[PDB]
Formats: C-alpha cells, sequence, structure tokens
RNA sequence: CCUUGCAAGCUGCUUUUCCAAGUGUCAGUAGCGGAACGUUCUGUCAAUCGGAGAAGGUUUUUGGUGACAAGACCUGGAGAU
RNA sequence: CCGUUCUCGUUUGUACAGACAGACUUUUGGGGUGCUAAGAUCCAAAGUCGAGAGGGAAACAGCCCAGAUCGUACGCUAAGGU
RNA sequence: UAUUCCUCAAUGACCGAUAGCGUACAAGUACCGUGAGGGAAAGGUGAAAAGAACCCUAUGACGGGAGUGCAAUAGAGAACCUGAGAUCCGAUGCGAACAAUCAGUCGAAGGAGUAGUCAAGCGCACUCACUCUAACGGCGUACCUUUUGCAUGAUGGGUCAGCGAGGAAAUGGGAAGAGCGGCUUAAGCCAUUAGGUGUAGGCGCUUUCCAAAGGUGGAAUCUUCUAGUUCUUCCUAUUUGACC
C-alpha cells in the first residue's frame, strides 16, 4: 500500500480439477482462501479453470504489472504463503536495492559548501 | 587497547567462584592446550565460563593462563555493573547555534 | 458401514445377464476381507510386467562391428592422437560400450505372496461394490449387440473384466471379441494386473468356487 | 481412496534407493576418479582379491593335515526331550514300537535322513514311561534313562 | 500479545492501530529532522522520507508505528542531543510493504582442487513512510506573501 | 618465529622492534601479570562446599 | 549450471567471451568470485570513507577525530559513523555542536 | 542439523510429527553417507490438452538453497503426457 | 583416589574405503653426517601448509594474528599500525 | 538332439538419418593399393506442380513487381518443412587518438530512449520509475591435470554443433523392506487377452570335540525359554574384455 492506496488489486487463481499438479491449490481453495478473501475487502479474487495445464496465482497490479507464480506439486502452506508475499508487495520491479534511504530534500541547515561561515 | 575493560575495578582477594573468559585464538596452539580448554568448556574466543575456586579448576587455568582473564566474584560485579552504570540514561543537552 | 480386514464372511446377491433375482451367496472371509496392503500389490504388479517384458534389445561390439583390426597410422611421428583402430567407442561409426544385449528381464517371487496379493485384489473388488457375482455367463447369441446392450444398461462403469469358472463359451467368446471394454477370462488366468486394469470384475459362481478351492488348498511341498 | 487400488497410488514401505552413478560431476560425490584414488593398481582395476604383496601367504605357511574318509557315517541326532514333548502332545504313540518312520512322519527327524538316527540324552528328566525305541545308534546315558524307566 | 509488545518495544517501534481513508496523514514538507534507531541500523529522517528496515515480524500493511528510540533531534535553530535517546521525542511512521530483495549469488570455488558450489539467497525488508516528527520547535505555517 | 635472514633464495624479511610492538607486548604483560595475581590471591585454600 | 543462464550472465563481455560457452564459462565464476569477496569488501570501504568524512568535518574546527568520537563515547552518544558522516556533509551547524560538546568532554593531551 | 522442554498420535507407551528456546554446531582434497532436479521409453491412457494453435527456436518476466520450473509476445504448423 | 567436561569423541561386531612420493619453521641452544655450508640429508618434540580462505610481513604455500552457513552503507577488538 | 545358405506368419518398455546392417538414396559402388586387401558420403517443397504467363533493370534473372497457393524465404534441379551456434557484412544510441595489464567486480558524474498513477483544480510530483552506455575511484597474476609446492617460462585445448567412458549374467559377503512359521523350488508339464502346477534338490532343526575311529546332561527353578528360510532394492568380491 503506497500512501494508503492499496497497490494489489487482482488475484487469479488458475487450477485444474483433474491433474495431480493441483491438489494443493485445489485443497487450499477450501481452507485458507474465504479467510484470506474476508480479511481483505478491497482485493478481487478470481478463480479460472484451465484442464490440462500448471496452476499458478497471477497478481495485476495499480502500475499495469503482473506477477506470475506457479504453484504446482506444493502444499496448501506454501500456495497461501505466496498469496501473502502478493498480497505485501508494491509490484515493483524486482532489482537491486540501490538505496535503503530514499529522501528528495538531504539537508535541512543546507549542505555543507566552501563559503559556509560559523 | 582491549584489555581495557577487563583492567580491575576491585581489588584482588580471595573469592568462592572464579570466570574465565577466552581472549586469545585457537589455531597456533598446542592440542594439549586446547583439550584442557576443551575441558574447561571454553570453545570460542569471547566465551565465559563460571567454575569454584579448587585447585583442579586452578591447575588448568595455571596452565593456559596466556590465553585466558580469570576474574573473581566481586571483579566480575564490577565490571558488569559499571557497564550498565555507564549505558544509564541521561537527561538530553539542548544547544541553540542560531545566526548562520 | 463395515471395517476391512477382519477376515468375515460377506453375502452378495446373485444375477444373470437378464437382471433377475436368483438369490445370494456367502463367500469365503479369508478370500473376500482380507486387509488391503498397496506394497504387495505393487510387488505383485511389479513381477507381472517384468515377466511380461520381450526384451529383444541388442547393439554390436567392436568384435560385430564392421572394420579392420589394422592400426591406423604409426604410433609415433604423425601427430595425430593415438588410436588402434577406426571402430572405438567414441568413433563416429564405432561400437556401443555398454550397451544393451538380448536377455530376459524377469524376476523371482513366492507363491504365497502372489496368492496374498491376489486376495487383496478381490477383497477391493469386493468392498467397493464392484463385484456381481452371476448365476452363469450362458448366452442366447453369439451377436455383439447382447454385451453392448447390457453394458449400456450396467451403472457407473467404464471397463468391464469377466471371469468364468472353465473354458469360456464359444458364444461368449465370438460375443465380446471385439469390444475392448469389456474383457473375458478364466479362473485360472485370473491375476491382480486384469483385475486392477477394469473398475468391475463379474464372477460366476464356478469361478468363485475354484478360486476359494485354489486358496484353500495349501502348496504341495 | 476408500480400498481404492489404482495403477496411479501404489507405493512401497520405503523409497527406494537408486543406483549410485559415479563419474558424473563436481556435485554428486563420485566423479573425475569415481572411488579410485590417484593411480596405482586398484585404479586400474588389475587387482586380485587376497594377494599378499610377494610374502609367502598363510594359506601357503601353514600345514597339511589327516585324510578323507570316504566311507563316513552320518546319523541324524533326536533327543529324548523333544521325543517326550510329542509324546505329550499327543502324536508320537507311547504304547506301539517308535521306529524310525515314527520320527520322520512326526518330523523329529528333518528332511533328508542319511544313515540312521542316533539317540541322546538330551531332555532326560522327561521320560516317565517305558518307550520301546528302535534306532541305529544309541547313547549311554539315552540307554541308562530308557532302561530306568523301564523300556528297551 | 504483551510478549510481542514488549520485544517489539525492545526492536524500537510501537503499533498504534490501522490507517483509516479518512485521516490525512501525508502532510508537506516542513524543516525538520530526527535521527532514529531501529534494531541495529540508525536512520536520519525527515517527514515525507522511506527507509528500509529489516523484517519486522509485528506488524502489517497500512500499520501506524511510532518509533520509541530518537537519538537526535534538529531543525535550523537548535539541536537536541539524546544521552542516549529523547523520551520527549516521538516519530511517526507507517508500514508500507514487506518484500523480498533480488537474488544474490553465493559462488564458492578452489581452483585445482576439484571444489565448488553455487547457492541464492533473497533476504526480506520491510518499508516504512515517515510522515511526523514531534519534539522540536516546528516552523508556523508561513504563508509568506 | 623465524629467525633465517641470511640465507636461502626465500626472503623471510625481519620484523622491526618498533614502538607499537612493544606497546602491544606491554599490554600483553600486564594481562599475564593480573592473571598471576588472580591466582596468587585465590590459591591460599581451596572453596568448600563440593 | 545451464548454459543459458550463464550466456545470461556473460551480456556485456567484452570479446568471445559472451559467446563460446568455453571462454565464457571461465570469465563468469571470475566475475561471481569478485562479487563474493567485495560483497565484504564493500564494508570496509564505506567504513573508511565515513571516517575520512567525520575527519574531515572535525579538523574545521580543529578536533582530532580520534578525540572527537571518544567525545562521543565518554558524553553516552551512540550515533554512529554513518549518521555522524551525514551530519558532517549536510548539518554544519549540529556537527559543530557535537563538536563543542565531545571537546568540553574529552579534550586529550597537546 | 542437533539438544532440551511442551502438545499430539503411537503400540513402541515409546517413535514420529507441530511449536518454542538454545553465548549448541555448520572450511575442506582422497574418501564415506543422506536427500533431490532433468533426459528417452513404458503402465495409469480408446483418458486429458491441441486452428480458442502441439513439439521445437528467439526475446522477456516471475519462483525455489540448486540442478531447474513456469507466465506472456514473436516465429512455427500437428503433435504432447 | 578425587574434581572439570554432558560431549561417546572409549571398547567392540558387520559393511565401504583412501593413503604407504611429504614441505617448511622453531639460535648449530635436542642431535648424527657435511665445512658448526646449503631452500642438502637422516632421526626426536611442537606448529602451519598439505586439505585453509581473511588481516600484517611491499610482492609471499610453510612466519605473526585468527578458523569462511547466508544478508546489512551497524558496533568492539587481535597481529600490525596512526 | 545341433545349425540356418532358405520360405511363410507374428512380436518388440529395439534404433530413428553422426542412430540402426558397411549400404533408408542404383554400395561392397565411388575411391586407395601391383596384389591379397581396405572402403565411404549423400533422407524430407507443397494436399495437388497448380514449379512463377507478363512488365522493368542487367550479357544473362536466381532480383523488384504481377499471378498460383493456407502460406513464396514454402521458389528446387540428387534439392526448397522447422531453421540453433561458431563465422561474415550493415543500421540506431552511448563510450572511444595524454593513457597500460585474466578485460571483471563494488561504487559512480554525465549522455541517450521511453512509460504509468491520481488529487486538485486538467499540474506535478510520485513510482529508490524502467532500459542502454560508463568518464573516474578501490580491489583483482585464467581453467584442467600432476604435484611437497604452478600466474607459472610444466601438460592439454583454434571456436561451435552433434557423439563419447562404473555396465550384464551367474555365484559369494552384508544392509534396509516384506512373505511364511520350518522355508523355498530347478528342469519340466497344462494353458496363454494370463497364470497354475512340478519334492528331485538346497538351508535349518542338529549335537558343538576329533586326522580318523570313537564320543556327546542347553538354560531355568516355579503357569518355562529353547531355529530360521525365500524373495526385492542397494554397496562390494570371484569368473568372464570388466570404467574407457
Ligand atoms: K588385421
Ligand atoms: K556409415
Ligand atoms: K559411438
Ligand atoms: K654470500
Ligand atoms: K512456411
Ligand atoms: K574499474
Ligand atoms: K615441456
Ligand atoms: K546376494
Ligand atoms: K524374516
Ligand atoms: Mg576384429
Ligand atoms: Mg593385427
Ligand atoms: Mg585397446
Ligand atoms: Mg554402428
Ligand atoms: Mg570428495
Ligand atoms: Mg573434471
Ligand atoms: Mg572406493
Ligand atoms: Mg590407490
Ligand atoms: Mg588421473
Ligand atoms: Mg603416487
Ligand atoms: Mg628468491
Ligand atoms: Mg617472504
Ligand atoms: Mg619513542
Ligand atoms: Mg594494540
Ligand atoms: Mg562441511
Ligand atoms: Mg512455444
Ligand atoms: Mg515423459
Ligand atoms: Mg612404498
Ligand atoms: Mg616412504
Ligand atoms: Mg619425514
Ligand atoms: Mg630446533
Ligand atoms: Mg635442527
Ligand atoms: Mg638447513
Ligand atoms: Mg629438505
Ligand atoms: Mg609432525
Ligand atoms: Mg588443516
Ligand atoms: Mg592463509
Ligand atoms: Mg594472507
Ligand atoms: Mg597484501
Ligand atoms: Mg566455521
Ligand atoms: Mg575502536
Ligand atoms: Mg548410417
Ligand atoms: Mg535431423
Ligand atoms: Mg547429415
Ligand atoms: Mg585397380
Ligand atoms: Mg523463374
Ligand atoms: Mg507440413
Ligand atoms: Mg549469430
Ligand atoms: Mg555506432
Ligand atoms: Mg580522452
Ligand atoms: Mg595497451
Ligand atoms: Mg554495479
Ligand atoms: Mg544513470
Ligand atoms: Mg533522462
Ligand atoms: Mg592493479
Ligand atoms: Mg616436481
Ligand atoms: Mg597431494
Ligand atoms: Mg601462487
Ligand atoms: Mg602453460
Ligand atoms: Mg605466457
Ligand atoms: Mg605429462
Ligand atoms: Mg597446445
Ligand atoms: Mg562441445
Amino acid at each position: 500500500a503506497l500512501r494508503g492506496v492499496w497497490q494489489l488489486q487482482k488475484l487469479v487463481v488458475s487450477y485444474c480439477n483433474w491433474g495431480g499438479s493441483s491438489r494443493g491449490i485445489r485443497a487450499f481453495m477450501e481452507s485458507e482462501l474465504p479467510a484470506l478473501i474476508e480479511k481483505n475487502p478491497q482485493l478481487e479474487v478470481v478463480t479460472e479453470l484451465s484442464r490440462g495445464q500448471h496452476p499458478y496465482l497471477k497478481g495485476i497490479y495499480r502500475n499495469r504489472n503482473e506477477r506470475v507464480v506457479c504453484v504446482k506439486n506444493m502444499d496448501p502452506d506454501q500456495v497461501l504463503l505466496n498469496a501473502t508475499r502478493l498480497r505485501n508487495s508494491l509490484g515493483r520491479k524486482v532489482v537491486k536495492l540501490r538505496t535503503r534511504h530514499v529522501t528528495k530534500h538531504p539537508s535541512v541547515q543546507g549542505t555543507w559548501t566552501t563559503a559556509v561561515k560559523f | 587497547s582491549g584489555f581495557r575493560a577487563f583492567k580491575a575495578q576491585v581489588p584482588i582477594q580471595w573469592s568462592q567462584s572464579l570466570y574465565i573468559t577466552l581472549v586469545r585464538g585457537l589455531p597456533g596452539t598446542r592440542k594439549l592446550h586446547r583439550r584442557t580448554l576443551e575441558a574447561m568448556g571454553l570453545r570460542r574466543c569471547h566465551r565465559t565460563v563460571l567454575h569454584s575456586n579448587t585447585s583442579s579448576i586452578r591447575g588448568m587455568i595455571q596452565q593456559v593462563k596466556r590465553m585466558v582473564v580469570v576474574e573473581t566474584e566481586e571483579m566480575f560485579k564490577a565490571r558488569k555493573e559499571a557497564e550498565a552504570n555507564h549505558k544509564a540514561l541521561r537527561p538530553p543537552l539542548v544547544v541553540s547555534h542560531s545566526i548562520p | 458401514d463395515r471395517t476391512i480386514g477382519q477376515y468375515q464372511d460377506l453375502v452378495i446377491p446373485v444375477t444373470n445377464f437378464q437382471n433377475e433375482d436368483k438369490g445370494f451367496m456367502v463367500l469365503a472371509g479369508d478370500v473376500f476381507d482380507v486387509p488391503v496392503r498397496k506394497d504387495i500389490i505393487h510387488h505383485v504388479v511389479r513381477w507381472q510386467l517384468a515377466k511380461r517384458q520381450q526384451g529383444t534389445h541388442s547393439t554390436k561390439t567392436i568384435s560385430e562391428v564392421s572394420g579392420t583390426g589394422r592400426k591406423p597410422w604409426n604410433q609415433k611421428g604423425t601427430g595425430r592422437a593415438r588410436h588402434g583402430t577406426l571402430r572405438g567407442p567414441q568413433f563416429r561409426g564405432g561400437c556401443v560400450m555398454h550397451g544393451p544385449r538380448p536377455r530376459s528381464h524377469a524376476i523371482k517371487m513366492n507363491k504365497q505372496v502372489r496368492r496374498l496379493g491376489l486376495k487383496i485384489a478381490l477383497t477391493a473388488r469386493a468392498a467397493e461394490g464392484k463385484l456381481l457375482v452371476f448365476d452363469d455367463l450362458a448366452l442366447p447369441t453369439h451377436k455383439t449387440k447382447n454385451i453392448v446392450n447390457y453394458y449400456n444398461q450396467m451403472e457407473t462403469t467404464k471397463k468391464v473384466l469377466v471371469v468364468e469358472g472353465g473354458p469360456i463359451d464359444e458364444k461368449l467368446k465370438l460375443a465380446t471379441q471385439n469390444l475392448h471394454y469389456v474383457n473375458i477370462l478364466p479362473s485360472i488366468g485370473l491375476n491382480v494386473y486384469s483385475i486392477l486394469l477394469h473398475d468391475t470384475l463379474v464372477m460366476s459362481r464356478d469361478a468363485v468356487n475354484k478360486i476359494v478351492e485354489r486358496m484353500h488348498t495349501p502348496i504341495n511341498r | 481412496a476408500y480400498s481404492l487400488l489404482s495403477l496411479n497410488d501404489l507405493r512401497d514401505n520405503v523409497p527406494r534407493k537408486l543406483k549410485t552413478r559415479k563419474g558424473r560431476g563436481i556435485g554428486s560425490g563420485k566423479g573425475k576418479t569415481a572411488g579410485r584414488g590417484h593411480k596405482g593398481q586398484k585404479a586400474r582395476g588389475t587387482m586380485k582379491f587376497g594377494f599378499e604383496g610377494g610374502q609367502t601367504p598363510l594359506r601357503r605357511r601353514l600345514p597339511k593335515r589327516g585324510f578323507k574318509n570316504k566311507f563316513k557315517l552320518h546319523f541324524q541326532p533326536v533327543g529324548l526331550g523333544k521325543i517326550a514333548k510329542l509324546i505329550n502332545a499327543g502324536q508320537i504313540d507311547s504304547h506301539e514300537l517308535i521306529t524310525m518312520k515314527t520320527l520322520k512322519d512326526v518330523g523329529a527327524i528333518g528332511k533328508q535322513i542319511e544313515d540312521g538316527v542316533r539317540l541322546m540324552g538330551r531332555g532326560a528328566d522327561e521320560i516317565k514311561w517305558p518307550l520301546h525305541f528302535e534306532v541305529s545308534r544309541v547313547t549311554v546315558r539315552a540307554k541308562e534313562v530308557v532302561e530306568a524307566a523301564g523300556g528297551s | 500479545p504483551a510478549e510481542k509488545v514488549e520485544e517489539a518495544e525492545e526492536i524500537g517501534y510501537k503499533v498504534m492501530g490501522p490507517l483509516k481513508p479518512s485521516e490525512r496523514l501525508f502532510k508537506p514538507y516542513e524543516p525538520v529532522f530526527a535521527i532514529v534507531q531501529i534494531g541495529s541500523h540508525q536512520f536520519k529522517v525527515s517527514n515525507g522520507d522511506s527507509i528500509f528496515t529489516e523484517k519486522l515480524k509485528f506488524c502489517d500493511i497500512n500499520d501506524k508505528l511510532e518509533l520509541t528510540k530518537v537519538l537526535l533531534l534538529g531543525s535550523a535553530s537548535q539541536t537536541i542531543i539524546g544521552r542516549p535517546i529523547l523520551p520527549d521525542a516521538t516519530v511517526h511512521a507507517v508500514v508500507e510493504e514487506h518484500a523480498l530483495d533480488e537474488k544474490v549469488l553465493i559462488f564458492k570455488k578452489k581452483r585445482r582442487k576439484n571444489y565448488r558450489r553455487t547457492r541464492g539467497h533473497r533476504q526480506e525488508l520491510t518499508k516504512l513512510r515517515i510522515t511526523d516528527i514531534q519534539g522540536i520547535e516546528k516552523p508556523e505555517p508561513k504563508i509568506v506573501h | 618465529i623465524v629467525k633465517k635472514h641470511d640465507s636461502g633464495g626465500l626472503i623471510w624479511k625481519r620484523i622491526k622492534l618498533t614502538s607499537t610492538r612493544k606497546a602491544n607486548a606491554k599490554t600483553r604483560l600486564r594481562r599475564v601479570w593480573q592473571n598471576e595475581a588472580v591466582l596468587k590471591a585465590c590459591g591460599t585454600s581451596d572453596a568448600a562446599v563440593s | 549450471m545451464n548454459k543459458k543462464e550463464i550466456f545470461k550472465l556473460a551480456k556485456g563481455f567484452r570479446g568471445r567471451a559472451k559467446n563460446c560457452i568455453r571462454i565464457a564459462r571461465e570469465r563468469v565464476e571470475k566475475a561471481l568470485q569478485y562479487s563474493y569477496r567485495d560483497r565484504r569488501n564493500k564494508k570496509r570501504e564505506m567504513r573508511g570513507l565515513w571516517i575520512e568524512r567525520i575527519n574531515a568535518g572535525s579538523r574545521q574546527h580543529g578536533v582530532n577525530y580520534g578525540n572527537f568520537i571518544h567525545g562521543l563515547m565518554k558524553e553516552n552518544i551512540q550515533l554512529n559513523r554513518k549518521v555522524l558522516s551525514e551530519l558532517s556533509m549536510h548539518e554544519p551547524y549540529s556537527f559543530k555542536a557535537l563538536v563543542d560538546v565531545s571537546r568540553n568532554s574529552f579534550p586529550g593531551n597537546k
């Protein structure tokens, strides 16, 4: 959430009702999905069926970003953990953090210059 | 220096207990000394063990006395108490510079 | 319901191909109520498929690959790597080192373990409700429409395995040889893999009696 | 999975231990000289098991002894304790003659008799009846114990 | 509950509750700064800044925080030096995001000795947004026509 | 330590005895002196109650 | 390691060390070893930079770094070197106040 | 990973899990032991996906400790598990 | 005989090994041979490399300090230095 | 009972164009040798040739249009499905003729190209926005093998693509898992959309010393304890070419 505005908007859950790799994400829907939906009112949760494919969680953000996590052969706890990671993120690109303190006014009393008198 | 924090603030007298701290490294030493330290219970550098004051422990400490710092109960208590009292909180200072 | 594995006798209704009521039969408890273990089934299935495998694969060694045994050049002086033939294992067109030769892939098993696996498979098919017992497997004609209509009449089924006590009746043999989902077997050919291939098992009284008697006759040694 | 036996969920009691394929990369732990060390004869694989280095071996420095008797007789030993236990079990009739066929049929004698039955004295404190035996050999204690009860 | 409260106070934050949409906490820039310690790291921040700290285990998104370890206060006129902290000074923050960073590759290799290993690592971080600095005399709202 | 500074082709340079090294050696001596004083003062008898 | 994963890390390499797998595998591993070593060397480099800026700021008013930092230790002021250097660069009057406080605490010899 | 508690089942009433604490441990050649990824083929499979575009190839994004996996665009034109 | 270590690192059955080419440094103040020579050579007692990265000795297998599970633009020290 | 110069039918957890026979294609050919003898390479347009009439520029269309066709880089004359890499020639942006070195890594002034968010007044500041380049600073003597020890002026490699070396049977020594309680069959026999039978044999019970004759009381006292064998997987040994 950037300055109070929640950035994750849509959470797509794509699964398959026949294949064996979707057992974890299937059991995640009966167990942990209603709690996540109830505790997340501002978020829209979409459910898709794609028979014969591997399951995934897709997050669609406000800055026009999609992040896909394939959850094949996983446990419901791992699927819930990756859903929480999708919710907690701003959707920015995964690159190295250049700075750990972002500021636009580096000084209040003025940066030291050569013509500074005390 | 590093011995500055270990220099005694209390007179050295007879004591019931001893605190032994390892302040020198292991490699480059005799395996006899390493096994004596292992039997004292010291395995890593900057570790402390507590023992009672008998000759069986005094012989070990006299063997490896150049690698450890040995303190009595009063010296250990004074060191810890002085460290906490130095890290205790004080009222703040307010300085007004102005007029640049 | 019941719990499966207490060696209790089971009672089953009897029918035929015309959906008529022909009584009941008590099934033996030590054949149709054993505990269900999956590792014995896995071992019996592995033994069956390994016995089935044909194993006619063959590659050539350097004694068989066409080529001379002369040294390709001198040992020293040429400036190239030293070789003994031009049919080495790293050569293009050479031999195959540690390649396959024709052999058998069969392994062994104990007779009593195979019997235990057969009992487990029959127990699971009786406990699932997928066992149907017939009074007889007699048919009016050899035409396949009879079997097709009966299979369409049946409920919750994809494939059916039919077991006859003795040799197969010729009408039953001819009626079912064009259907890939209805397959027949004698009692002497009953086995775990073909039981597991079809989700519904149809036996007759003579097949049930011969299987139970075979289980109750101990192995002569 | 209610008593379901499908070909999609069969597995054994423990996971299958696979082959140690030597000669693959660094991370397998068994690559580049497999498990053979560096050079020598045991890395080229031309060493015979049991060779001793040129020293005269223990199998040639020790003397031979004795001869082989090709007419040696082997008798199967039965103790009195087993026979008494099978008497009390009601499998051997105590009032008829105890031949070797009786012992072979009850199972006190193993699969292969060779030259006969020797009667032993183990468990001699369980004999309380006059029993009649017909064996190949009998030991002193067994004969004394039987005839002290009144058998032969 | 009280365990998490006391341990978060040892780390250096206090949870004050979620953020309501009626609240307008993001006022413009004012020329004061405060130095706050969260764990081992110390930051010199003003209002409107952002920091990336280590993973704080007892806070969620859009939680209002109060940073209880303030080491120095400063403005254009005077400086308040805490020895070691200021009990009166208060800095308000809002939690924004818990996120993993980019994967770094740990590669070890010893030459001619037949040994190499590779392994990745992703470290989690918590982003905070600084909203308010209290304790030192702020300038007035100066509409200087 | 190595004391071969006049022979061979392998150069083992001679370590100087500078004031910084003397300052370190005195601190090491002071630590061992305090250890000896502690052991001497506590070696009058054995602490009772095993 | 994959071939394509090495060809991704050899992106931007001069010469044939970005095309050929034999040449690119040697240069990528050296780059990974340098990265692993420089993750430890960056900390020493940055701390030395902080000491240089704090000393340059402090000597303007005539107080050495060695006296200044021990004066702040004696007065139980626990600002670390990174924050002190940022104060020296961007807040000169607060840094001058800290220098005066440290001079009153520990003047040292000379 | 180990150790010690705490709580469950077991049958073993003592061997397996979950949780918390650990100023407990974790350089490594020859060598030994444990656990996994991927390739071709086979059973599940006359079942599932495919002109709503298969295999294969070039970019790019996302996940895992790793071998690797997966989303999307472009090419390709019938197979894949 | 008694303390400390709470670790089995002890003994022993079974199964699988590798290695049997070592180097330097501790006053030539443990010694033999050599010329009280060798970065020679052969033994006794320690340490390091071998199989060990990091800081000092300009550069440096073997010397001094000290043992790398991973991350951080946090702090305190050793050998050695200002 | 043994073998296949031969014939007919069927099968494959056999191979799929550097594989499978030396030969998928007119191969014991071409080619090498006096001779015996050695011995290759080379598969694919499209559903159907409908295989490009006609125009322009060159000596000449294989080019640029037009047309056929779903598709024309699907346009070939023993070769045109897909079309990777080494390699060659261009275009756009940035660096580059006063500064040296396994050519990178950690920071980084500047230059260049391009996005989105929405409250407030339709601007502007927010996303450390994102992508490419990198003046300048710190640090940094490749990899493998063999060695007491290699930047080594010790070995090996011009680069790319494909191929390339712990594997099979039988018998032994063990570990983990399972069946039965004495355990288990071998050749064979009856059937195979497939299993069932077969006691000859082997091990144990079992008896311990001994060259051979000869000889042979386990424990417990308190409702008694008293034996193993056969498969599966994996590590090793022997015989075979035995990791190459
Ligand atoms: K020849
Ligand atoms: K060929
Ligand atoms: K080959
Ligand atoms: K000289
Ligand atoms: K095409
Ligand atoms: K550079
Ligand atoms: K040479
Ligand atoms: K075996
Ligand atoms: K057993
Ligand atoms: Mg030949
Ligand atoms: Mg010849
Ligand atoms: Mg050869
Ligand atoms: Mg071939
Ligand atoms: Mg190894
Ligand atoms: Mg290699
Ligand atoms: Mg080995
Ligand atoms: Mg060897
Ligand atoms: Mg070699
Ligand atoms: Mg050698
Ligand atoms: Mg020299
Ligand atoms: Mg030197
Ligand atoms: Mg002086
Ligand atoms: Mg010092
Ligand atoms: Mg290790
Ligand atoms: Mg594709
Ligand atoms: Mg597959
Ligand atoms: Mg030798
Ligand atoms: Mg030797
Ligand atoms: Mg020696
Ligand atoms: Mg000496
Ligand atoms: Mg000497
Ligand atoms: Mg010498
Ligand atoms: Mg020498
Ligand atoms: Mg030695
Ligand atoms: Mg070592
Ligand atoms: Mg070193
Ligand atoms: Mg060094
Ligand atoms: Mg250096
Ligand atoms: Mg360590
Ligand atoms: Mg210091
Ligand atoms: Mg060919
Ligand atoms: Mg091809
Ligand atoms: Mg070709
Ligand atoms: Mg000719
Ligand atoms: Mg034409
Ligand atoms: Mg086609
Ligand atoms: Mg290219
Ligand atoms: Mg250009
Ligand atoms: Mg220039
Ligand atoms: Mg140059
Ligand atoms: Mg960088
Ligand atoms: Mg830039
Ligand atoms: Mg720009
Ligand atoms: Mg340099
Ligand atoms: Mg040499
Ligand atoms: Mg070596
Ligand atoms: Mg070197
Ligand atoms: Mg060279
Ligand atoms: Mg050179
Ligand atoms: Mg050589
Ligand atoms: Mg060369
Ligand atoms: Mg290659």
